[PDB]
């Protein structure tokens, strides 16, 4: 076939990022190593550190919209009462 | 052939070879890089470079005496040869420069000079000679915080840090009467040599060497030096080895020499019987490659190393070769052992029974240093020849089967897969 288009992700070899020197990788086999290691501490302590870092901004709106959702539907369960129909008719017409 | 005896503390070795021109004596010590810290790293370096100082070999000179050493992982030699009538001047020299009178050696504006040439030597090293740092980074990787993990050249920031203490600490440590083999080969007899070191009453030193406290172990593992400006890839693998006094030694030399080494450039090292050739031949994966079996004393390497510069089918080429390794756990056949038998022959008769005087020097000071005699030839053409197909596949289900490998690599290789993938070669799914 013929070459496509450029892209940005080459293959193995020639990927596409620049040039790299000096930058020294190591590693061990997973079979010399303890899988689960640290799980009972990284389980308490960077839960916590996670959730600290990213609970205002999932729980702020959260709070807003079922404070608005519980709010509606109170005055939807009083404006069917029998307390507040005398509103209701002027509500809806 | 071999000749060894025990004076009243030195051991005296000889290869007495009377068809020689020149007769080369020295002394082996027993502790090269092997016994060393991290941070005294480089002193070996630095005593087999002012025991080639200018001033040092100028007097060498001046007798007709041509100075030689060797820094190696578990031994170190010094090595004097000369014409064969004057083996006595080079006990002479030996003695009275390095041995006993060594003031002068290692005196400053010596030690600054030969201490700037050896910074200056591993940092040409380290900068232009990959496939070589490449290995030292496998052995650096392979037997990390073991002592087996040293380079014997040294290191850049290790070597900048040493002063003459730390080379006359070193020097009481390990230069001992216990710890060394006086070795000669050449044309010179045994009688003549043990009667002129009982004639001069030579005596090197009356300690004995700190045994260290950790055995090297091999740990599966990885390194990455990577540098997209270099033009090839080099890359050096290689699983636990056997270490010298094995049973299985002869057996991880055949079959290293069964897959052998290749160079893509040489017209006849494309014909060889090798079944990896035939599958890497088609689209030209590798420039060159060797299998090696280093042996040492605590333990062992056994492997290849390659620079390629199809650095897009880099998994392929390590997919092949650990495809080839697995033949011999299953496969292997009658024809490659008997092919890989007359090489090994071979090779170990021109490694041995060389012309050079001061690599048989270092030979018989290593081996008769490790297990106290030396092999001769003929019984290890016997034990060569007694290998079958059963014992390589045996030991290559013990070693090669299923195991965990060290990995080493420079230059381009962002092609070269992680160490899971390469790990999971080693073992096919039979089939
Ligand atoms: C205020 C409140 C603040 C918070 C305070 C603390 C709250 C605690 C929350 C819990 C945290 C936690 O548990 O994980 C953290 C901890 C490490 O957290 P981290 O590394 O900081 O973050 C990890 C990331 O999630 C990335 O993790 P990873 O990919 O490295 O690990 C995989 C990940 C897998 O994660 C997921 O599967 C993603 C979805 C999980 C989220 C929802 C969980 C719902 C489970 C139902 O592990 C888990 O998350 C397990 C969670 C469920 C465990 C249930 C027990 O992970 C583990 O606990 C590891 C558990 C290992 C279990 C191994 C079991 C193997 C034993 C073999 C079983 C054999 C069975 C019988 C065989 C029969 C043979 C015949
Ligand atoms: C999602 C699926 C991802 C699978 C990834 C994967 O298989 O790894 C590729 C992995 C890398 O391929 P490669 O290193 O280029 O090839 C190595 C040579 O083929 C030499 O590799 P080999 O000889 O170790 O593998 C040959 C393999 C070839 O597999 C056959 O198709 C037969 O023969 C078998 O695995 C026999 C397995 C029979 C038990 C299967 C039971 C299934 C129920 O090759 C394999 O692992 C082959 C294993 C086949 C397992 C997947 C079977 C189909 C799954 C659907
Ligand atoms: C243009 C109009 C814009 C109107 C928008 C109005 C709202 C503005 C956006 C506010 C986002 C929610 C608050 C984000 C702050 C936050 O999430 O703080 C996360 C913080 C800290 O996090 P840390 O420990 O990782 O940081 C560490 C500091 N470097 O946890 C806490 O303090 C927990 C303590 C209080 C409970």
């Amino acid at each position: 076939g013929p070459p496509s288009g450029k892209t940005y992700m080459g293959w193995w070899g020639h990927m596409g990022g620049p040039k790299q020197k000096g930058i020294t990788s190591y590693a061990v086999s997973p079979y010399a190593q303890k899988p689960l290691q640290g799980i009972f501490h990284n389980a308490v302590f960077n839960s916590f550190r996670r959730f600290k870092s990213q609970f205002l901004y999932v729980l702020i709106p959260a709070g807003i919209y079922w404070y608005w959702w519980k709010n509606g539907n109170e005055y939807n369960e009083f404006l069917y009462s029998k307390a507040g129909r005398e509103e209701l008719e002027r509500v809806n017409v | 052939a071999e000749v060894t005896q025990l004076s009243n503390g030195i051991v005296v070795a000889t290869e007495h070879n009377p068809s020689a021109h020149t007769a080369s004596v020295g002394v082996v010590f027993g502790s090269g890089a092997a016994n060393e810290n991290p941070y005294n790293n480089g002193v070996s370096n630095l005593w087999k470079n002012i025991f080639l100082s200018k001033e040092n070999s100028a007097v060498a000179a001046k007798e007709g005496l041509a100075l030689s050493s060797n820094i190696s992982r578990d031994f170190q030699s010094y090595i004097v040869s000369s014409l064969p009538g004057s083996t006595d001047k080079s006990l002479d020299f030996l003695n009275q420069s390095f041995i006993q009178q060594k003031a002068n050696l290692l005196s400053s504006s010596n030690f600054e000079a030969t201490k700037k040439s050896v910074l200056k030597q591993v940092q040409d090293f380290e900068e232009n000679d990959h496939p070589n740092r490449v290995l030292e980074h496998l052995h650096s990787t392979a037997f990390q915080n073991t002592p087996l993990s040293l380079p014997t050249r040294g290191t850049l920031e290790s070597l900048e840090n040493l002063v003459v203490a730390d080379l006359e600490s070193f020097a009481n440590n390990h230069f001992l009467n216990s710890n060394a083999v006086v070795v000669g080969t050449g044309n010179i007899k045994h009688e003549d040599l043990v009667n002129s070191i009982e004639s001069k009453n030579l005596s090197l030193q009356t300690g004995t060497k700190p045994v260290l406290k950790k055995k090297a172990a091999f740990l599966g593992s990885e390194v990455r030096l990577r540098d997209d400006t270099l033009p090839k890839a080099w890359i050096s693998l290689a699983v636990e080895g056997e270490p010298v006094n094995s049973p299985n030694y002869f057996v991880a030399k055949l079959a290293a020499q069964i897959f052998g080494s290749y160079n893509a450039f040489e017209p006849a090292s494309r014909l060889q019987g090798i079944k990896l050739l035939d599958n890497i031949q088609e689209y030209q994966l590798c420039d060159n490659f060797n299998h090696f079996s280093l042996s040492y004393k605590d333990s062992g390497l056994w492997g290849f190393s390659t620079a390629t510069r199809n650095v897009t089918m880099i998994d392929d080429l390590i997919h092949f070769t650990l495809k080839q390794w697995n033949r011999l756990t299953i496969s292997v056949t009658d024809t490659e052992v008997e092919r890989a038998k007359s090489l090994l022959k071979l090779q170990l008769g021109q490694l041995y029974e060389s012309g050079n005087p001061v690599n048989d020097a270092n030979l018989l000071g290593a081996e008769v240093l490790i297990k106290g005699s030396k092999l001769s030839l003929g019984e290890a053409f016997k034990k060569i020849d007694a290998i079958t197909v059963k014992d390589v596949k045996a030991w290559a289900g013990k070693r090669l089967w299923d195991q965990d490998i060290a990995i080493a690599g420079t230059g381009q290789i962002e092609g070269l897969l992680d160490y899971m993938r390469i790990r999971s070669d080693m073992s096919m799914m039979r089939w």
